[PDB]
RNA sequence: UAGCGGCGAGCGAACGGGGAGCAGCCCAGAGCCUGAAUCAGUGUGUGUGUUAGUGGAAGCGUCUGGAAAGGCGCGCGAUACAGGGUGACAGCCCCGUACACAAAAAUGCACAUGCUGUGAGCUCGAUGAGUAGGGCGGGACACGUGGUAUCCUGUCUGAAUAUGGGGGGACCAUCCUCCAAGGCUAAAUACUCCUGACUGACCGAUAGUGAACCAGUACCGUGAGGGAAAGGCGAAAAGAACCCCGGCGAGGGGAGUGAAAAAGAACCUGAAACCGUGUACGUAACUUAUAUUCUGUAGCAAGGUUAACCGAAUAGGGGAGCCGAAGGGAAACCGAGUCUUAACUGGGCGUUAAGUUGCAGGGUAU
């Protein structure tokens, strides 16, 4: 829960590390 | 009417329009129903439902009045002792203030129960056929019984 | 309910009563003496918890049985007949149950103690200043900037210090309330990620959280995301020592452990669609609840009922509502009669025609 939620995406893209990690990583982590 | 004591016949005169009035078997089986179910009552309609199982069991002849009901100790063998000689197993101890030594060592017994004259509900009454009544509750259970 | 709504669908008041609590102060400025009330910090004391834990009462025989925890008898314990485990159902087999208790060390809770910080308190000033109000253009509910009625202003103004100024539906006579234009607030009042305990006339592997199982796992998509299936040997594995047939395989067939192997690891119980063996027969899916109404039953009875509240608490205190009473007419007003009418035998409504709260159920929409 607190993976899907603190580690989901929506929480990445509430935080501009998160979006970036993740655009990284696109060029992952939560999987629900 | 007047209790019987078995050792001193010396029971005191009882309002026989609250504890020898006619049984209204509706009355108490609505009155037990509801209080199975909540384990609304109404004040007036309890009291006489009360009443009523009263005089059912005083007119069974399954009522005992004693002057003063209690235990020298707390001690649960001195109350199986007096028990055994009363001869009576399954009885329902009622009196009026809450007794130490016999609350203390009664709880134990699983076919005994002891409570107060506050404290006296229709399934406490019903569960046990013999009831043993303290002389001194009869006013209090008839005040509170209106 | 009043009220609102192309008064159609529908939305939605105030006052008051009774409970927990009910705390008002600070300064805006002067003095008197005065850090003596209260709050935090710091070392100590006492009582209570917690973070590990201690003591803790009572029994056997026979018979049935794989095991007795089944029941038969005679005994005892109990301030402890809450529970769990032991070869089947345990007050007396074990952990525990009531009770008595227990801390070298830390913190929380209450205060006292020495000290450091805000710092008793008494009297007399005193009103929170560009304030109430006004003008141009804007932003919010109707403005779509003026229904502008309320709030704020980019900007120009603007006489009040308990003489005076605010409101009270006009102002007003009676008068009711406060000194606004500075700040604080703690109690009762909701929520539960997660922790301790208590349970449930809760669910039983196709139920219950998606997951009783190594489940947010495999898998499906580059990603968001979606999301499964899968428990049961037994009492102790006591897991079949050991002879032989087989490929030093597997598989089974014997003995043995075993109550049971109809419990053998593909491990409790076993039914059909499915396939054979042996025998006989003829055959080429309107759920919960507010309102409407009805049925039968119980208490009291012109009373029944008390509710959020308190309650050694489902008992009892707490009449505020809650249906009616000797009535009705819109009112006056009269009184068993009354009402527009001079009056209708007009005609309507009444005569002391008793009502209420619970119980179980039937129809309607919401």
């Amino acid at each position: 829960l607190k993976r899907n939620r603190s580690h989901g995406f929506r929480a990445r893209m509430a935080t501009k590390n998160g979006r970036q990690v993740l655009a990284r990583r696109r060029a992952l982590t939560v999987s629900k | 009417m007047e209790l019987v004591l078995k050792d001193a016949q010396s029971a005191l005169t009882v309002s026989e329009t609250t504890f020898g009035r006619d049984f209204n078997e509706a009355l108490v089986h609505q009155v037990v129903v509801a209080y199975a179910a909540g384990a609304k009552v109404n004040k007036k309609m309890y009291r006489g439902a009360l009443k009523s199982i009263l005089s059912e069991l005083v007119r069974q002849d399954r009522l005992i009045v004693v002057e003063k009901f209690s235990v020298e100790a707390p001690k649960t063998k001195l109350l199986a002792q007096k028990l055994k000689d009363m001869a009576l197993e399954d009885v329902l101890i009622i009196t009026g203030e809450l007794d130490e030594n016999l609350f203390l060592a009664a709880r134990n017994l699983h076919k005994v129960d002891v409570r107060d004259a506050t404290g006296i509900d229709p399934v406490s009454l019903i569960a046990f056929d013999k009831v043993v009544m303290t002389a001194d509750a009869v006013k209090q259970v008839e005040e509170m019984l209106a």
